[PDB]
């Protein structure tokens, strides 16, 4: 315990001095002691955009560079909205093209919270109003912030952070309303900067306003850092000396370079084009004849490319047993590509769904790819490093690579998609080659996405020529932020990423299968250590494949009774089944090549039911030709599985379907031109299009196959009564 | 992290300028001083003294004050960190009855109050000389002695309860003539005086001195010229010292609130009254109230590290003044109704202060006067005349007559009207008689002392009596044209003996009409 | 790592070499003396010594009287290191009563604070003899024996305050003649007796010795011989000694101030008396106000590491004195207007220090005459004579007349002027001859004890009475040629007692004129 003693040496050493420095050092000293708590950021932005520190004596409307101020702005209002006078107040911001920070020097700025608490405003005002508007700042982000702050319950926020003018707005707040109001929204993060700052007030700014203590806490953590060295991306003598010491680091490696891996490297730009005359003289044969009499315009399985190249190929001289021919001869016109192999395969390139020597030679490109990529980043010339890329968003979805930019205007963002988008990005993983930027450059048409990417102390990369970097493979990336930027008037993505190894994230993979295959066993009323769901994910759009599983899974399980579910998962359970949920190919999780008879009768498609082992996949990125969303499609595929269940409960020696006995096929030749395009190709599909419409969310499409086929209504809820 | 120099809770910065405790989602929560919240809701701007453990020098604490950690008694102007919180107990004697040391008894029922002259309290008993000579009702000789004995109730005006202790009294007669001394018996009673109570509180029995219980305790008597001079003065005088014992104080670890023996208030009061500016008010219902607000003492460095304090934010901080547009009042009634008594050398000051201002109007400047501490100013109500005790014993014509206004059921069995409770207590009778056409006029209670006519009823109002010295009779209105004029005297013209010639009658009392109408219908 | 011997608080090198309190930002912050800076604010320079917790030897640290951090009654010139705070109490006797054990003798006494020619305070009280024999009166044979009974207030005079213990005081007769002994009632009282204060208080009953509800105090009583020796010489004397009861401390946990039952007053009085030089003044109002202020002792290693203390600065610091335009002076009064008085020891050392220093005129040289410890100074005032005990009891016939030369009202009823309230402490009062041309004077009022015809006014002007011993009828003179004389009697001078030849007159009362006019209309 403390005695009395004690408190006089505690006492004295508040009180008693030694030393006293007369009055202009400590005048001195005070200052810095105010300046210290600023971040060094705004104070090196501030010196970066022309901006001089004048710590004064006396009046500030006797100094020189405030000289011409008019009658007018002598009238400041402080942080607490009461008025004052220039030369009764003590700091002034000059505003425009050359800013200029007027402090009066004191011995009251150690002590005191006020004259502090308005010094750190003004900071924050030079902040919200120069640095920041210099890269179109503050944003939807803080928007955000806003209406969270006036759409509380408790009313202290607002009283807190707004003016008169912002209480009585009747709405919320839109981007108009920061296009012309945008002085009240500098001000707004002026004022919670200042309570951030300043040590004393830190707590009430945490309790009385929550969300504008994270947003200030997050931002003066990274997006501070983050906004410096995007501010010096607007000035090119930064690019160039970044330049010049990626330049002179990667130096010794493209000095360790030969002729083959030049080669190498620019075969892994571009895409090696088939020519057409080793296409040709490859055949001579009865199969020139079969190339030359062919319906172009009249078979599904190629695209629009690859039917114009063939009917390239006719000038260079039918769903029958000559189209088996043109699954042949797809594969045999596609470019020596590595960058669309390692983006299909996943990390399989054993996977024998192309040509044997083709696959061979791109085994060993890749490993002579990956052996010259051995040099590390770490090194002494530079801090963080931040590498660019423009991208486009049909690589990672096409469920919403249509609707993500609205139809008014094509410079915008539709903010519900945007939330969609938003809702479970959380990590990415980088299988195939990210041809990188050092600098920015603009993007393309299609290209929304602008990525920023933060390097490892163990990245793994090679130098070009021309402006760019090339990634390894198989990198795993954490997402810090995905936020709606503008730039140059077009509302664009920017996506900030980490560089992990990857055995967390496969780890985090890992989890999330376990938990979602004890969740739904939990529903269905299954084995313990049943394996039913299972993940193959190695692409960017990872998380939200993980994520919105359950939502399929969920809308499947909504839109059918309890019982045909359960009843088909268990014969799916005797039969090995799986329910593959990933973002790579089709013919490349193993579960559909292990039953096929040839390479080229592979399928890639929305979902695919393998009869024999009996297995449903599904595919991230890709979109349906007919489905509007992902839970139609698992319902299209439970179509399928509902069509061979009813195929073994009829003889349990004989064929795998119910469609494929002649019971069907009059009902499909009466009902079956009723419905919707995709099912008109043969019978399963019309069966699994009918059973997709049957259990639709809303019930008018399924009043439609109530008033188009009944008799087939009549005929499928005959083939729930096998149970 | 933050300095705490004196280690009462709460750092120095926000001592400085400004505090204020808010509560959001049910926790205390101490804040910096933000005004553009803190005034929506109604919370107030305390600032204290960042090296004291308490401001004015009161043994609770700052931080126990402003959060509501105290003992539960403390009256709530003294829950701010600039007043003093310290008991002031005088005693209230309510009957007296006089009696021959063996009917040849006496039996009146006195009013007391309680003075201050031009650190001490005490209070001056006027026993009511109105009917109901004492030596030839007593049958007193010369070689007599006198018995007295009285019913008295402790009474505390101060900001603080006291426990378990009761102090000690001294009876005076004349100037200095001791007739007895008020001990509390036992010692410790286990009883409780708060703020603005009594004791025995007014639903029991007051204590009396030598009860019919006890017997041991001493007989108080006088001999043949003490009780000449109470015969003439009327007028007896207590002093009370300031024993007021031990303290209850807070604990933090269960909320418990107890008597720490470790701690007595006789060795904290000499601190309150050397560290405070006291300031005396009667706006209330006349009765002196005293308070203590902690002021600067310039030429101390652990007393000029207080906060300043202006005579307005002190009057408002102590009494409940309020400005509501921008007329700083109490509760209707405006400062230009009261007056500024100062003593000597706080005069001498405030006449500095005002040289320094260039200003002459102490009722316009009042934001802008500082007070230090060891002054004493007394604030005192305009309308009334007092006497050398600080009590109001007179007043002008003008508002007694406009007292009796009100009129509400005159009859010849008497006068009841709406009278004001503050123009009670100047008023000591009236005086009734009969004016006829001629010019003649009959006094019908010619006596000094039958003028106690009016008397309280408990519906708000008083009813002045016609019979009551008429022989229970009703009012003989002979002939209804002539008139009879009932109208009233004031305590600083009110008679309380015989006079040197012996003379009983009316004549000499002075008087203010109040009333005078025509007897018929009217009245 | 800072070098502190005296473990007090502050540093050496502040201690030796200057240091100043200053209040900045409301925050007490001690630092060091620099003078471009201190000199403006009208700071004081403070030093001390390294090597002594107190500089004076008093209870209080050096860091305690610089800071505030004190009981905050102790007075405000030792708030300085270097006077020494310590109580110094003396008995006021109000008046007194002679009984015989109405036939008793009631006299209104005037007792004062002596000091004849360090420990104990005595104090000599005179009894009024004027017009109310005593022998005769009382009725007192040879074989009487007689009884005291009198008043007494304590009183304080020091610089720190006394907690629940009084001292105890002898009443000596004469010379050494020891009538009683008066001890403290109750063994503690709870009280607190300030500097410059009464106990009571002016405004309470006084203590009465053998009180009316006390039985158990002895009798105060006398014998024959010790009568006619108390009736021949009109005076008595109260011998107190130094008890002082426990010292209030301060506790740095949570400001509380309170008595320290380890620590004592008689333990540090004797060091107080040791080391420290004492400086007797009476220029405020004509009483002897005692100081100390610490010096050093050349013989002793840790009495030369005290500061050096001149006896301007001593001035400075105790009393108040400041030099405005440089002439050092006491609120207008010159210091060429008084005198200096020492004992042996020290005016041989000033001897010496004049004869060094080639001077010969002290107050020309007050800032070059450095103190000593154990001196011993007395300051007077010029214009008064002084008896033994120095009091005021006489002055030149000049300033008499001088002082009463500004006349208001001189006709055959009185006189009316203005008087200044020194001059009315020497005064016994006034008589009014009229003295013929051939010679013959015709004293109005021929006894000794028919003097007391002053009265002191409302109007602070006294009225010198002509009416009250002429019979109740003022003065006829039957020629204006011949004059009329009035005059004053200075206490020296006035006669207590007849003769041995039994006379009451006039003569040899000499006189003293504040009158000197023919008798006609110029008065
Ligand atoms: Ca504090
Ligand atoms: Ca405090
Ligand atoms: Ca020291
Ligand atoms: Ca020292
Ligand atoms: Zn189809």
């Amino acid at each position: 315990n403390k005695t009395q003693e004690e408190h006089l040496k505690e006492i004295m050493k508040h009180i008693v001095k030694i030393e006293v420095k007369g009055e202009e050092a400590v005048k001195k000293e005070a200052a810095e002691k105010l300046l210290e708590k600023v971040p060094s950021d705004v104070l090196e932005m501030y010196k970066a955009i022309g901006g001089k520190i004048y710590i004064v004596d006396g009046d500030i409307t006797k100094h020189i560079s405030l000289e011409a101020l008019s009658e007018d702005k002598k009238k400041i209002k402080d942080i607490y909205g009461k008025d004052a006078l220039l030369h009764e107040h003590y700091v002034y911001a000059k505003e425009g093209y050359e800013p200029v920070l007027v402090i009066q020097s004191s011995e009251d700025y150690v002590e005191n919270t006020e004259k502090a608490l308005n010094v750190y405003y003004e900071i924050g005002k030079i902040l919200s109003r120069d640095i920041l508007s210099k890269i179109n700042q503050p944003y939807q982000k803080f928007l955000d912030v806003l209406n969270t702050i006036k759409n509380a319950s408790d009313s202290d926020g607002q009283d807190l952070l707004f003016t008169n003018q912002l209480k009585e707005h009747p709405t919320d707040f839109s981007v108009e309303f920061l296009e012309q109001n945008s002085n009240e929204v500098q001000e707004v993060f002026a004022k919670a900067f200042a309570y951030y700052i300043e040590p004393q007030h830190r707590d009430v700014l945490q309790l009385y306003a929550p969300e504008a203590f994270n947003y200030m806490d997050k931002f003066n953590e990274q997006e501070i850092n983050l906004s410096l060295e995007e501010l010096k991306d607007q000035r090119m003598l930064s690019r160039y000396e970044k330049w010049e010491k990626i330049k002179q680091h990667y130096q010794h490696w493209s000095d360790s370079l030969s002729e083959e891996g030049r080669g190498l490297l620019k075969k892994l730009q571009i895409p090696i084009e088939p020519k057409k005359d080793d296409i040709i003289h490859s055949l001579s044969q009865e199969e020139k004849e079969l190339l030359k009499r062919i319906q172009i315009d009249s078979s599904d399985f190629l695209s629009t490319e690859e039917k114009e190249f063939l009917k390239k190929l006719q000038i260079d001289i039918l769903s029958e047993k000559e189209k088996e021919f043109l699954k042949k001869l797809k594969l045999d016109i596609q470019p020596y590509d590595i960058n669309q192999r390692l983006q299909d395969t996943g990390g399989l390139i054993d996977s024998p769904s192309i040509n044997l020597d083709v696959r061979k030679q791109y085994k060993r490109d890749i490993q002579n790819i990956d052996a010259l990529l051995h040099q590390s980043i770490g090194s002494t010339l530079y801090n963080k490093i931040y590498l660019y890329e423009n991208m486009n968003i049909n690589n990672l979805t096409a469920t919403l690579g249509a609707d993500l930019v609205d139809s008014t205007d094509n410079t915008k963002i539709n903010r519900g998609i945007f939330n969609e988008f938003k809702k479970n990005f959380k990590y990415s993983i980088s299988s195939n080659y990210m041809i990188v930027d050092i600098n920015e450059r603009p993007a393309l048409d299609n290209e929304r996405l602008k990525w920023r990417i933060q390097l490892s102390p163990d990245t793994r990369a090679g130098y070009l020529e021309n402006g760019k970097l090339i990634l390894q493979r198989n990198i795993g990336l954490e997402i810090k932020d995905v936020q709606i930027i503008k730039q140059s008037e077009k509302e664009y993505i920017r996506i900030d990423a980490k560089v992990v190894p990857k055995s967390k994230i496969d780890t985090k993979i890992q989890e999330a299968q376990l938990n979602i295959n004890q969740e739904w066993n939990k529903a269905l009323g299954l084995p313990k250590y049943t394996k039913l769901i299972t993940f193959n994910v190695h692409n960017r759009y990872a998380s939200n494949i993980v994520e919105s599983a359950y939502l399929i899974l969920n809308e499947w399980k909504n839109n059918i009774q309890s019982d045909l579910i359960k009843k088909v998962t268990n014969y799916l359970v005797d039969g090995n089944g799986r329910f593959v949920f990933t973002d790579i190919t089709l013919p490349n999780i193993a579960e559909q090549y292990t039953h096929q008879d040839e390479i080229y009768e592979q399928v890639h498609s929305k979902g695919l039911y393998v009869p024999e082992s009996r297995s449903i996949l599904l595919h991230g990125p890709s979109k349906g030709v007919e489905l509007r969303n992902d839970s139609e499609g698992f319902i299209h595929e439970f179509g399928h599985a509902v069509d061979d269940y009813a195929g073994y409960l009829l003889d349990k020696n004989q064929s795998d379907l119910v469609t494929n006995s002649k019971k069907f096929i009059d009902i499909f030749k009466e009902e079956g031109s009723n419905l919707t395009s995709y099912g008109r190709t043969n019978e399963a599909e019309f069966f699994a299009e009918a059973f997709r419409l049957m259990h639709s969310t809303d019930h008018a499409e399924r009043l439609k196959v109530q008033k188009n086929a009944p008799k087939t209504f009549q005929f499928i809820n005959d083939q729930i009564k096998f149970i | 992290t933050v300095p705490d120099r004196d280690n009462d809770g709460i750092p120095d910065s926000l001592e400085v300028e400004g505090y204020t405790v808010d509560v959001k989602n049910k926790r205390t929560f101490l804040s910096p001083w933000i005004s553009n919240i803190h005034e929506k809701k109604g919370l107030t701007k305390y600032k204290s003294s960042p090296e004291k453990w308490s401001t004015a020098s009161d043994p609770y604490s700052d931080f126990e004050k402003v959060t509501g950690r105290i003992d539960g008694n403390v009256s709530p102007e003294a829950n701010h960190p600039l007043v003093a919180a310290y008991p002031i107990v005088h005693v209230d004697m309510e009957n007296i009855i006089l009696s021959k040391n063996e009917t040849r008894t006496i039996s009146k029922n006195t009013s007391t109050s309680r003075t201050h002259t031009s650190n001490s309290n005490s209070s001056t008993v006027a026993i009511d000389h109105s009917l109901s000579t004492w030596a030839e009702t007593m049958g007193l000789n010369t070689a007599d002695t006198a018995r007295l004995n009285a019913n008295i109730r402790y009474v505390n005006t101060g900001t603080a309860p006291i426990y378990n202790v009761l102090p000690t009294t001294s009876l005076v007669l004349g100037k200095n003539q001791t007739l007895a001394t008020i001990k509390a018996k036992e010692n410790q009673l286990s009883q409780i005086l708060a703020p603005n109570n009594y004791y025995p509180s007014k639903n029991l029995a007051p204590i009396a001195l030598n009860a019919q219980d006890d017997f041991s305790s001493t007989p108080i008597t006088m001999n043949y010229n003490q009780f000449l001079e109470l015969e003439k003065t009327k007028q007896l005088r207590l002093d009370t010292d300031q024993v007021y014992g031990n303290i209850a104080t807070y604990n933090f670890e269960n909320g418990r609130v107890r008597v720490d023996t470790g701690s007595n208030w006789s060795e904290v009061l000499p601190q309150i009254q050397e560290t405070t500016a006291r300031i005396i008010f009667n706006g209330k219902d006349l009765n002196l109230v005293e308070r203590r607000i902690a002021a600067v003492n310039p030429s101390d460095p652990l007393e000029t590290t207080k906060p300043d304090m202006t005579l307005k934010e002190a009057l408002k901080i102590a009494f409940g003044f309020n400005e509501p547009n921008g007329n700083l009042q109490y509760q209707g009634k405006d400062i230009t109704e009261f007056d500024f008594n100062f003593d000597q050398q706080t005069s001498q000051n405030i006449k500095n202060q005002l040289a320094e201002l260039n200003a002459t109007n102490i009722y316009t400047v009042l934001d802008k006067i500082k007070l230090n501490a060891k002054m004493n100013i007394l604030i005192r109500d305009k309308r009334f005349h007092y006497d050398r005790n600080n009590i109001a014993v007179g007043a002008d014509e003008s508002v007694v007559k406009e007292a009796h206004r009100e009129v509400i059921n005159s009859s010849t069995e008497g006068l009841l009207l709406n009278i004001d409770k503050d123009i009670r207590k100047i008023l000591s009778g009236y005086i009734v008689e009969i004016e006829d056409t001629e010019g003649l006029k009959e006094v019908i209670n010619d006596r000094y002392d039958m003028l106690n006519i009016s008397s309280l009823r408990q519906d708000g109002k008083t009813f002045i009596d016609f019979k009551k010295y008429n022989d229970k009779l009703p009012l003989y209105i002979s002939n209804p044209n002539y008139k009879v004029n009932v109208y009233a005297v004031t305590k600083e013209n009110t008679i309380i003996n015989p006079s040197e010639n012996g003379d009983t009658s009316t004549n000499g009392i002075k008087k203010i009409l109040i009333f005078s109408k025509k007897g018929y219908e009217i009245g």
